[PDB]
């Protein structure tokens, strides 16, 4: 099984550099071949280069050939992709892929975002489940996660183990430049008195982590 | 370094519908087509490669077809779960390219939304806000009014939505809607309420709550 995980992504202000890393598992490194792609949030994807391990052969697409470079460590098994000179254009998501002519295995995904705001960790507030009678059948509580910068936020139930009836909405950037978004879940009613539900909020850019426990009823 | 186009790149269909979405080349890329799936939020899959051949565990009803500069993909019964953007690379010339991906959404019948009203969090309260949130659940199709009454009284621009994408197993949405106004504001008002409106629901409901004192 093979893993290729990558990461480097977070905030840059416009004019830094990143230095993004493809980890990988569970393949002989130096019979494929690295390749990074990129794909702008709610558009195409894009190639911006590839690497033979066995020769450090080096393609580069020409529009970043200039400002990004690859590197792979043999003995590490990792690619890497060092971006210089960000512009807010290369805001994106940034796989690394593996072989030639089609990429089989492909990874996870880091997003690199280039603004010239602060990062922001979240304040996570209960959506407290309002009053068993209103919720008849099936109740809904969840957690709204305000105000951080740059995305990603994470969100749990129950450590994992709540996964059916969970939605996690899309962030909206709110007024503030700051985001705010939402997860909720849908419980029977019945199991108000019976079980915790409790919210895992991670928002790694400022490695913001937070449980809260979203309990019964609301206004006073 | 050729520009790969798909067309269309945005469909609906029904459970059961054959999908076509066709790929074309600048140029002949001598069958050095794939298929890519992906799903909202995920690397994207390889399902086809070199026109025609499946990658494994890929289900038969996907297939790929054509030739120089003209390539298809084919779902020949869409389920519900090939909810996907679908990208087709040619595999001929470097760089490799791709298209701008199909985005095909599946078409089913009207569900109507469970409506749900939160009261805004004593904690956020007291850090000098509120947000009043709807949660209009599991309904179908995308297109659904929302409004926001304080006291029998629509309010303006002081809320802003989200939607969920398609569900894999059974194509309906969901769309949080949060009307977030001061906590001065708030306690200068009692009644709170959501509107909504829908085709499957035979009259707009409202669902709502008492006390900005909170």
């Amino acid at each position: 099984e093979v893993q290729l995980v990558e990461s480097g992504g977070g905030l840059v202000q416009p004019g830094g550099s990143l230095r993004l890393s493809c980890a990988t598992s569970g393949y002989t490194f130096t019979e494929y071949t690295m390749h990074w792609m990129r794909q702008a949030p709610g558009k195409g994807l894009e190639w911006v280069a590839g690497i033979n391990p066995k020769n450090g052969g080096t393609s580069h697409n020409q529009r970043f050939m200039d400002r990004f470079t690859i590197s792979v460590d043999k003995s590490t098994s990792t690619a890497y992709m060092q971006m210089n000179s960000l512009r807010a254009e290369d805001t994106a998501v940034y796989y690394c892929a593996r072989w030639r002519r089609y990429f089989d295995v492909w990874g996870q995904g880091t997003l690199v975002t280039v603004s010239s705001a602060s990062t922001k960790g979240p304040s996570v507030f209960p959506l407290a489940p309002s009053s068993k009678s209103t919720s008849g059948g099936t109740a809904a509580l969840g957690c709204l996660v305000k105000d951080y910068f740059p995305e990603p936020v994470t969100v749990s139930w129950n450590s994992g183990a709540l996964t059916s009836g969970v939605h996690t909405f899309p962030a909206v950037l709110q007024s503030s430049g700051l985001y705010s978004l939402s997860s909720v879940v849908t419980v029977p009613s019945s199991s108000l008195g019976t079980q915790t539900y409790i919210c895992n909020v991670n928002h790694k850019p400022s490695n913001t982590k937070v449980d809260k426990k979203v309990e019964p009823k609301s206004c006073d | 370094d050729i520009q790969m186009t798909q067309s269309p790149s945005s469909l609906s269909a029904s459970v059961g519908d054959r999908v076509t979405i066709t790929c074309r080349a600048s140029q002949d890329i001598n069958n050095y087509l794939n298929w890519y799936q992906q799903k909202p939020g995920k690397a994207p899959k390889l399902l086809i490669y070199y026109t025609s051949t499946l990658h494994s565990g890929v289900p038969s009803r996907f297939s790929g077809s054509g030739s120089g500069t003209d390539y298809t993909l084919t779902i020949s019964s869409l389920q519900p779960e090939d909810f996907a953007t679908y990208y087709c690379q040619q595999g001929n010339t470097l760089p490799p390219t791709f298209g701008q991906g199909t985005k095909v959404e599946i078409k089913r019948t009207v569900a109507a939304p469970s409506v749900f009203i939160f009261p805004p969090s004593d904690e956020q309260l007291k850090s000098g806000t509120a947000s009043v949130v709807c949660l209009l659940n599991n309904f179908y199709p995308r297109e659904a009014k929302v409004q926001w009454k304080v006291d029998n009284a629509l309010q303006s621009g002081n809320s802003q939505e989200s939607v969920t994408e398609q569900d894999s197993k059974d194509s309906t949405y969901s769309l949080s809607s949060t009307l977030t106004l001061s906590k001065a504001d708030y306690e200068k008002h009692k009644v709170y309420a959501c509107e909504v409106t829908h085709q499957g629901l035979s009259s707009p409901v409202t669902k709502s709550f008492n006390r900005g004192e909170c």
